[PDB]
């Protein structure tokens, strides 16, 4: 979908029920995440603490 | 710099794996780094494989204590792949803990805690 036809709720959604809480989609994402965003490989080492953290950020 | 990037952002790129990519990726990361213990030993060198190994062993027990199955699978059949002392001992314990609040991940994780005593 690239970055775009996947999320299209992440960015117009921003926690109890949201997509972001969901590692079925949350997995995908970070499938997704490896191929493109070239923010991915990026140092970034601020230690997230929780995965919806680190994928909303890179949204 | 290709040394650090491979060793700090180890995390997400575990968590993405589907079940045996991991183990293909535990392959080629206990490739380089026996290649890095190798080649260490040269001081300034082993501050920063301590550095290396610092962060490994940090980015493993946060992925561990916590990140449910898919995290905590891939990372552990990871460490299995790159199994050849304080962070030895808080690893070892975190993760007697996960196999402990326990199917098949406890018995990986019983394997991998077994392998961590025998290489004690």
């Amino acid at each position: 979908p690239t970055l775009e036809e996947f999320f299209e709720e992440a960015i117009e959604q921003a926690n109890e029920y949201k997509a972001v809480n969901n590692s079925n989609y949350g997995w995908r994402a970070l499938r997704l995440l490896a191929r493109r965003s070239p923010h991915f490989f990026q140092p970034t080492n601020q230690q997230f603490k929780s995965l919806p953290e680190y994928l909303e950020n890179m949204v | 710099l290709c040394y650090d990037r491979v060793f700090s952002d180890i995390i997400y790129t575990v968590a993405s794996c589907t079940e045996n990519e991991a183990s293909r990726y535990g392959r080629f990361l206990c490739c380089m780094l026996e290649t890095v213990t190798r080649w260490h030993s040269y001081e300034n060198f082993r501050h920063v494989v301590h550095k290396w190994h610092y962060k490994l062993t940090k980015a493993s027990v946060h992925c561990l204590e916590t990140g449910e199955y898919t995290h905590i699978r891939n990372i552990l059949i990871v460490l299995t792949k790159i199994l050849p002392v304080l962070n030895l001992g808080q690893a070892l314990e975190r993760r007697v803990h996960k196999i402990c609040q326990e199917p098949d991940l406890y018995a990986l994780a019983m394997g991998y805690s077994g392998q961590l005593k025998s290489r004690k």
